[PDB]
């Protein structure tokens, strides 16, 4: 439960991050299949190489997805309906790898906002990121 | 734990560049302003109220340096971090009973905490080995667990 | 999130307690307080003794929150404000405690409910109790 | 695991009246019910689509009773517990990659079915002993994580 104090810092810090939203998802990713492995199990057709092009069209769309849930803050369950049928009912990925996929993209923010990146931002960011990973692992229809 | 020759060295390198003053304190108060709830086990520290009231506590920061110095002990020693951290462990789970889940919670705020300080530096592959490290001081941290 | 069906499962289930709200609420405690004792420390001044009157009184408590956020399940931030500022903000009880109690619901609503436990209904308890644990681990005042 | 000798017998009780063909499906069913992303390492079994597909699954069944066979070693070897499930850790941690907490959950569903299945016979105190052999055999299970 997001409260209006995180609402604030979520929209003001991913505006922060702006036009490197794509880019940061797609290193979140990168260090995510680096850091554990076992998350590879789970995109068997990709390129998973550094720099490969389908890691970084991934990370767009995750980006995207984010920056569509910023938007709907107060409604996420229904504007995450279609992604939550996809990671919860028909990939069923284990909760586990939603805390480190979050995990990287704190790690990823922190190395590129150096000057932005503060304590209540970070606390802020971190919740986001629980929150739309709760909705995702969560079959709701 | 594991940690190949490359990660080894880069692991090594990296923390020849870490200030041993600080960042124990930053990622020890980054840990009680994202989970609040570890604030309950550092009462005795003073005011806690607000990230500037914990980033500033000086009860915070010197604790914190004595939490990276531990952090430093598990890097000397990365074939048996259970052995180095064995006190600790009879610290944290017998007389603490903290629970090991924040083990790894500031294990993996104190990795933010250095991206934070290296910015670029801290690669993908960096991550990767210090994840290895926190993971394997974590573990070894709740050992007294099992 | 909770599902059209879990709210249905819920509130047929819960429905059944009734009455025996403060036994079973109790049972829960004890259940708790036994099976881990390291929950204790939340009840310093409190007698946790067997068939103690404080925790058969708090646990009529535990009970009717529950109640009442079964019945405010469409809008439990809101519901169950006063409660998450106690557990969150000033008992800054551990989440993992949480967990812990929840499961110790579920034990005792099925060595009390037989024909109710079906496996679809222990689902929606289970995410209903952590959705109800989110909340109160949550600070949004 | 440490199991006064009080636990010990209510315990052993317990377990003599448990049938063995039925509740380890049961719990593992309930796993897979209660916990979904837990299917994607049994999509082998065929139908899982449902609650009742799941329960009434033959595979899920039998792979239960091999389950339930495992806690009944574990009972009988609560003093090397660690050394009793080092296959099946080997198992589950390097070949199938389960995250531990799922071993916490299976054992947490099976003390849901004892009840369940027990009533008011499987007390407080008959739980908080059960709970000390699941705790161990997720752990013993986990160890090679370690
Ligand atoms: C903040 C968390 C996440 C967000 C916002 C998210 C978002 C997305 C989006 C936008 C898609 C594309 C959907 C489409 O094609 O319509 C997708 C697909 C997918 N996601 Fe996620 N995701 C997240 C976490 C995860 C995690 C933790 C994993 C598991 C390790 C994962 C595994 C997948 C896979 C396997 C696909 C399908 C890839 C393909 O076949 O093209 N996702 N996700
Ligand atoms: C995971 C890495 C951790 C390491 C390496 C670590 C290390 C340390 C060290 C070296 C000490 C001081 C020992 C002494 O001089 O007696 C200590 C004490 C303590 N730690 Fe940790 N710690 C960790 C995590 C935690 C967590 C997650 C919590 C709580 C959420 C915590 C709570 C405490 C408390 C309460 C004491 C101090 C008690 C006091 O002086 O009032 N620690 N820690
Ligand atoms: C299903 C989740 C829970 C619910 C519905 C719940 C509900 C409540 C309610 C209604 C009160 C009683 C306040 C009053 O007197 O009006 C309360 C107080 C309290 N709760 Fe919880 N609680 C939950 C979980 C927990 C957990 C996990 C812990 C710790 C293990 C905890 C510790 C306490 C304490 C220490 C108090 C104050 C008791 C006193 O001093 O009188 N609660 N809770
Ligand atoms: C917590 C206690 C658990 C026990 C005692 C246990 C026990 C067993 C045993 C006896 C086997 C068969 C070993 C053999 O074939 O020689 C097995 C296999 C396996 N277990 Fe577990 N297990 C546990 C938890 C889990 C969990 C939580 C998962 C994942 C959700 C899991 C997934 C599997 C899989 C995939 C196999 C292979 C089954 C197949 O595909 O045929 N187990 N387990
Ligand atoms: C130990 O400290 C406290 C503080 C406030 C309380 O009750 C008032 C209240 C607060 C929040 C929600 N509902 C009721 C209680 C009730 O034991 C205990
Ligand atoms: C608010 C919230 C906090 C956490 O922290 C772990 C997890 C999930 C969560 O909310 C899920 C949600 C969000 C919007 C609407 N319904 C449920
Ligand atoms: C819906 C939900 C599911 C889980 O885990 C199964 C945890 C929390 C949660 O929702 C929290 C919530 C509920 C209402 C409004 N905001 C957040």
């Amino acid at each position: 439960v997001l409260s209006p104090a995180d609402k604030t810092n979520v929209k003001a810090a991913w505006g922060k991050v702006g036009a490197h939203a794509g880019e940061y998802g797609a290193e979140a990713l990168e260090r995510m299949f680096l850091s554990f492995p076992t998350t590879k199990t789970y995109f068997p057709h990709f390129d998973l190489s550094h720099g490969s092009a389908q890691v970084k069209g991934h990370g767009k769309k995750v980006a995207d997805a984010l920056t569509n849930a910023v938007a709907h803050v107060d409604d996420m369950p229904n504007a995450l309906s279609a992604l939550s049928d996809l990671h919860a009912h028909k990939l069923r990925v284990d909760p586990v790898n939603f805390k480190l996929l979050s995990h990287c993209l704190l790690v990823t923010l922190a190395a590129h906002l150096p000057a932005e990146f503060t304590p209540a931002v970070h606390a802020s960011l971190d919740k986001f990121l629980a929150s739309v990973s709760t909705v995702l692992t969560s079959k709701y229809r | 734990v594991h940690l190949t020759p490359e990660e080894k060295s880069a692991v090594t390198a990296l923390w020849g560049k870490v200030n041993v003053d600080e960042v124990g304190g930053e990622a020890l108060g980054r840990l009680l302003v994202v989970y609040p709830w570890t604030q309950r086990f550092f009462e005795s520290f003073g005011d806690l109220s607000t990230p500037d009231a914990v980033m500033g506590n000086p009860k915070v920061k010197a604790h914190g340096k004595k939490v990276l110095g531990a952090f430093s002990d598990g890097l000397a020693h990365l074939d048996n971090l259970k052995g180095t951290f064995a006190t600790l462990s009879e610290l944290h789970c017998d007389k603490l009973h903290v629970d090991p889940e924040n083990f790894r919670l500031l294990g993996n705020v104190l990795v933010c905490v250095l991206a934070h300080h290296f910015g670029k530096e801290f690669t993908p592959p960096v991550q990767a080995a210090y994840q290895k490290v926190v993971a394997g001081v974590a573990n070894a941290l709740a050992h007294k667990y099992h």
